[PDB]
C-alpha cells in the first residue's frame, strides 16, 4: 500500500538526519511528524489529518500490536541494524505514536585535559 | 509574578504546583502556562480528569475508568513517550506523587495541583502522603497559592 512505503521512507529519512525519536502526533485539525534529532525537536512533515488512523495502524502491525484497541498504551518492538521501540498512547484526537531508534578518544568527544 | 512563573515553568526539570480551594482557577492558570510553553521545540503531554478544553499542539490524555486508565497509569504511560514537560491533573495519592517525583528527578518538568489552603500547604501535603522529606527539596521548584 502507499502508507507502507511512507512509514519505511520516513524511517529511512530518520536515519538519514540522525534522529533518535520519531514523534507522530494527531491534533484536532493538524497531523504533525517530528524528529528529535540528538535531543532537539524538529518540524519535518505535516500531512493530511485523515491519514492519522492509517499511520497509527501501520506502525502497530509492524510492532505486532493491537490494531482495534485505541484505549490503552501499547509498547512493541521492530528489527530493521536498527532496533526501534514503539510506544502508543491514548489522547483526545486518537493515539500518539513515538518510536525510539537504537542501533544494535575522550578528549575529541569534549573532555578537557584536566 | 508572571516573569517569576515564566522562568519557573521554563526550567528543564522540577515540579511546579498550583494550590488553593475548589473554584480558584488552577486549571486556567496551568492551561495558560502550557500555552506559553507550547512551542515546536518541546514535547508537552497531559493527563486530565477530565480535559477542560483542547490546546492545539499539545497532547492530552483523559483518565478513563472503563479501561482502568488512572492518573498513575496515565502518567506512567506518558513518561514512555519521551516528554520534555508533563502536566498531571492533580496528585491525589502517594502512587501518583511517587511517579511525579521520579519524573522531575529524571529530566522532566512536571506540573500539577493540590487542594491546600496555603503555599506551604502544598509542601505540607507532599510530606503527608508519604514523600520522603528530602525528595521534595530536590524536585520542587515552587508553589502557586
Amino acid at each position: 500500500a502507499p502508507i507502507i512505503k511512507l512509514i519505511n521512507a520516513m524511517l529511512g529519512e530518520a536515519i538519514k538526519e540522525g534522529a533518535s525519536d520519531i514523534h507522530i502526533e494527531t491534533f484536532e485539525k493538524t497531523l504533525s511528524i517530528r524528529f528529535r534529532v540528538d535531543g532537539v525537536l524538529r518540524e519535518v512533515l505535516a500531512p493530511s489529518r485523515k491519514l492519522s488512523s492509517l499511520l497509527v495502524s501501520r506502525v502497530k502491525v509492524m510492532a505486532k500490536l493491537d490494531i482495534a484497541e485505541k484505549r490503552v498504551p501499547q509498547d512493541g518492538r521492530i528489527s530493521l541494524a536498527v532496533d526501534v521501540r514503539v510506544s502508543t498512547m491514548p489522547s483526545s484526537h486518537g493515539e500518539r505514536v513515538v518510536m525510539r531508534l537504537l542501533d544494535k578518544d575522550l578528549h575529541s568527544l569534549g573532555m578537557t585535559a584536566h | 509574578n508572571h516573569d517569576n512563573f515564566r522562568r519557573l515553568i521554563k526550567r528543564p526539570h522540577g515540579i511546579i504546583l498550583v494550590t488553593g480551594p475548589t473554584g480558584s482557577g488552577k486549571s486556567t492558570t496551568l492551561y495558560a502556562g502550557l500555552q506559553e510553553l507550547n512551542s515546536s521545540e518541546r514535547n508537552i503531554l497531559t493527563v486530565e480528569d477530565p480535559i477542560e478544553f483542547d490546546i492545539d499542539g499539545i497532547g492530552q490524555t483523559q483518565v478513563n475508568p472503563r479501561v482502568d486508565m488512572t492518573f498513575a497509569r496515565g502518567l506512567r504511560a506518558i513518561l514512555r513517550q519521551d516528554p520534555d514537560v508533563v502536566m498531571v491533573g492533580e496528585i491525589r495519592d502517594l502512587e501518583t506523587a511517587q511517579i511525579a517525583v521520579q519524573a522531575s528527578l529524571t529530566g522532566h518538568l512536571v506540573m500539577s495541583t493540590l487542594h491546600t489552603n496555603t503555599a506551604v500547604g502544598a509542601v505540607t501535603r507532599l510530606r503527608d502522603m508519604g514523600i520522603e522529606p528530602f525528595l521534595i527539596s530536590s524536585s520542587l521548584l515552587g508553589v502557586l497559592a
